[PDB]
Order: C-alpha cells, then structure tokens, then sequence
RNA sequence: UCUCGAGCCCUAGACAGCCGGGAGGUGAGCUUAGAAGCAGCUACCCUCUAAGAAAAGCGUAACAGCUUACCGGCCGAGGUU
C-alpha cells in the first residue's frame, strides 16, 4: 500500500541519491520528529505494536545510507 | 545444563505467572 | 576389521531421518534501462517471535521456483571429533 522507505526519506531529506558507503558517507540528516512521522505513513507495512519499535525498523534503512540523526 | 535452557523456564515461569520439555518444566513449578 | 586413549554434545532428548514453520520493513544502498540473497561495490542494521541471513548452494533475461542455515514436532540412546 503505502511507497516504501526508501523513498519517504529522500523526500523529507533533501536528496537523492545514497553516498556510495554508508554511515561512512552522511548524505542527510533527521530529526527524531521526522522519524516519527514516517512512522505513521507505514502503519501498516510494519509490524510493530507501540510506534517506538515502528521507528527501530525505519531507523534502520537510514544509518546504513548516510541518514544521521539529532 | 546450558543457561539459554535455564533462562527460558524462569522466562515461561514468568508468563504463566501472570520446547514442550521446558514447558513441562515451567508448568512443573 | 579388532584393540586402546583424549576432547566435546546428550533423557532440560543429543546424531540422522521424516513432518511442519522458514515470516515483515524491504525488490537493502550504490551501480544500472533493469538486477529484487545470490554481476559488481558498500553496508550487513530491527520488528514479530519458538525460529527465520542486508542470504550458504542451484535456479531466472531479470522475477518465479527449490533447498541451507535457523525453530518447533514425531522418535528414543548414544552421538561426534
């Protein structure tokens, strides 16, 4: 239903394209709110309970691309 | 005597407190 | 084929076999027209959970599909180095 990760980061990121080593290579950055919101428009696509776990799942795709944090 | 086996009846302990062989086991106590 | 010894695993069920489960984010990112475990480069993280790799071996034009790991069951006594 809802696009995918992927995507839904570049979006509020700013950017396009993945450094060519992650975590190694920062593209972009999120805040912790940002995160929180993603982690309503995949509602379904996860399985989490609370939406503190929903969130370990997004904040997972992001570090391994270059997507810190503050 | 592994931990991980002893760890998981004190955990199946504590769910029913609120493997087949370790649930016997829990459920034993 | 016989005999002797050492290490480790095992009735909290080992070894093998057979049956069942092998799931979501997500076809990871990059590369590319495309590549989705499985061309290459890099990373290799977390949910649900009794398990289940950012995938070990085939397979595909790429998918699909078939299995390994991993968990559970049946079985019941030694097994393995």
């Amino acid at each position: 239903g809802v696009p995918p990760t992927a995507e839904l980061i570049k979006d509020e990121a700013g950017f396009e394209t993945g450094s060519g080593e992650p975590q190694e290579d920062f593209v972009a950055d999120l805040s912790v709110d940002q995160v929180k919101q993603i982690a309503e428009q995949k509602h379904p696509d996860l399985l989490s309970y609370d939406l503190t776990n929903a969130a370990k799942e997004v904040v997972g795709t992001c570090t391994s691309l270059g997507v810190t944090i503050e | 005597i592994p931990e991980w086996k002893q760890e998981e009846v004190d955990a199946i302990v504590e769910m029913i407190e609120s493997r087949n062989t370790l649930l016997e086991r829990a459920l034993d106590d």
